[PDB]
RNA sequence: CGAAAGGGUCCUGUAAGCAGUAGAGUAGCCUUGUUGUUACGAUCUGCUGAGGGUAAGCCCUCCUUCGCCUAGAUUUC
RNA sequence: GAAGCAGAAUUCGGUAAGCGUUGGAUUGUUCACCCACUAAUAGGGAACGUGAGCUGGGUUUAGACCGUCGUGAGACAGGUUAGUUUUACCCUACUGAUGAACUCGUCGCAAUGGUAAUUCAGCUUAGUACGAGAGGAACCGCUGAUUCAGAUAAUUGGUUUUU
RNA sequence: GGUAAACGGCGGGAGUAACUAUGACUCUCUGUAGCCAAAUGGAUUAACGAGAUUCCCACUGUCCCUAUCUACUAUCUAGCGAAACCACAGCCAAGGGAACGGGCUUGGCAAAAUCAGCGGGGAAAGA
RNA sequence: AGGGAAGUCGGCAAAAUAGAUCCGUAACUUCGGGAAAAGGAUUGGCUCUAAGGGUUGGGCACGUGCGUGCGGUUAACAACCAACUUAGAACUGGUACGGACAGGGGGAAUCUGACUGUCUAAUUAAAACAUAGCAUUGCG
RNA sequence: GGAGACGACGGCGGGGGCCCCGGGCAGAGUUCUCUUUUCUUCUUAACGGUCUAUCACCCUGGAAACAGUUUGUCUGGAGAU
RNA sequence: GAAGCCAGAGGAAACUCUGGUGGAGGCUCGCAGCGGUUCUGACGUGCAAAUCGAUCGUCAAAUCUGAGCAUGGGGGCGAAA
């Protein structure tokens, strides 16, 4: 909801849209946009 | 103007009538039931800004005096000074009353 | 039988015009304000559920009017 | 009809095509499998033993790009994009509509052709039969609903050139 | 002999006895956000597009499931008036070896003259 | 009517949006843009109020309408004339107020070509061609 | 040597014509009511004379306390006001 | 709403910020024009041997267009189909 009053992204009547910034932000996790890794198993 | 003035009388574009504003005027308890029916979290400016004449929601303060100046809150004002229509005033323009005993 | 009309039944929504100590305000003339007054002025109120329409696939009318009538032609064990 | 088939729910089989056999998702794909509703969501033919109804894929004229091959023109293991057939007034069939000859008309008959209904639920039986218990029927009687069929406009919606 | 080293070939790195091309013969090879670079480490490129694709909100007769109204046709009349196509013609069933019948055989049947429609068949695609 | 893509290969078609004033406007970016992004508030009539202009015109002493020598910047005043915008307020009808007409649907992404432009008149308007930029070759 | 003799675009100013407003003469229409109303004609050529009209140029003079000036910042001791 | 310009607030200065002015761009919405994207469009022995309707692209320029002239088939011309 935060994202979606940041960015714009409304619907009818102001009310946000977290399906649209759900989605975006999925892409952003696969498409190498935000950064994560798992880390490797110590010895 | 009106958004899609073809279906401005279908039910599912109904709006809050007159003697609802009433008596959401006279009584908390029945404005807070209108309001227990919505979300909070999906109303404009999160339900924060809202005019019980013209039973409308705004997404901020300065939208919400905005809109008292304009003719359409004008015309909820004098609507309510003259009062709404109900069935009280129904039974009394027939002359019909309620017997009780 | 037909054309009008009348009544009913429906539809819309209160005609034209006139009037009004209704009307936000403005401007003149004087009693310089005491509906001061006169003038204009969206609208409002009254006359006014009034005005308009009504079969064209609505109803009634010997007893509300005006017309029309026993044809013409063709055919036939 | 048979089965440890108590009841309930079934399973195997027989006569039976009278009557039904649905709504959706999914094309990074042999579009086949999932989901629910339901009484049930059975399978085929009349095309595919070539073949002018409409419209998507196999599918492929001319423009274009990538991959493979080729010195090249180009061709393909391939992948993608965009792209011209446009009757009916004829005969027959079918659906309706008239009709000559028998004077005109009214009331009828019925050969022949067609043919129609279907499924579920609820009340009662009855918490009964049966059952250790959990559970749990049916015949007769009554009332609705599903699909189909034939009408109709009192009412409710819709439609307005009643301009 | 030198190369645009273009095409092309091209697993490296050491040695040597060859001694120059070609060598040849052995050896052995596997930071939960940094550092270094002249703020940045980019093609995951903005704007633009009658280019191709997936989705969301709104929207609605796309659909459930169709109904109704208008104008112009179609229709009927007066006038005017073609063309395509046409061996002959047109109801079916079964058989008619060459997987084809409209004409043959055997049956069902079968009654003048017509009008509006329809798209099964025959006709109909500069097919 | 009710539902709102359940239709269809596919939201094809239609509907929805639309003028103007005001509030407000993200990621990304070549820093120019994106952008009218998105999302909101309002708009009729009538009666008024306010603001925004032009032209003309100064007192003495002499000579005689001008020449001087003075004196003054409240003309910050009078007279005359004139047109269109903008803002503010009250009153008032309403189912409608850009009342007909006119007039963006919007957003999240991917592929693709840099863009503006051009071509297969009579089936293909495009990732095709051209373009600026870049690189190579030849010629005194 | 000049004229003939020269691009495209932007805003600004002058002039003609057209459009618009007011008064007047005459005519026409409207007139239940209202409307001193609505509408129509009111024009002036080529060719000439005369008086004038941005730019620019000339004379006096010598400008900082810089000035003049366009919607648009150009001009001035190479002489501005 | 690009340069250029004016004013104010700062800054030792170079510059920074704010409010105007200005009117650039093979920029943009859009009328005509030019073109020709889409529609189970109309039409299909048509109005037409390529037309009609709606919608769409572009619209100050690599824009549209006339007349005169030049290039001629083993050719020309070709933002190349």
């Amino acid at each position: 909801e935060m994202l979606a009053r940041k960015s714009g992204r409304l619907l009818k009547g102001g009310e946000p849209d977290v399906d649209g910034v759900a989605k975006q932000v999925l892409n952003d996790f696969m498409r190498g946009k935000i950064p994560w890794f798992t880390p490797a198993p110590e010895p | 103007g009106v958004f899609a003035k073809r279906t401005m009388t279908k039910t599912r574009r109904r709006l809050r009538d007159l003697d609802q504003i009433e008596r959401d005027l006279r009584s908390p308890r029945h404005l807070q039931q209108y309001k227990e029916t919505k979300a909070a979290e999906d109303l404009p400016g999160l339900g924060l800004y809202y005019c019980i004449e013209c039973a409308k929601w705004f997404e901020s303060e300065t939208s919400l005096v905005g809109h008292r100046k304009g003719k359409p809150h004008k015309r909820r004002l004098k609507q309510l000074k003259e009062g709404a229509y109900t069935h009280e005033e129904a039974m009394a323009a027939i002359g019909y009353r309620i017997d009780n005993g």
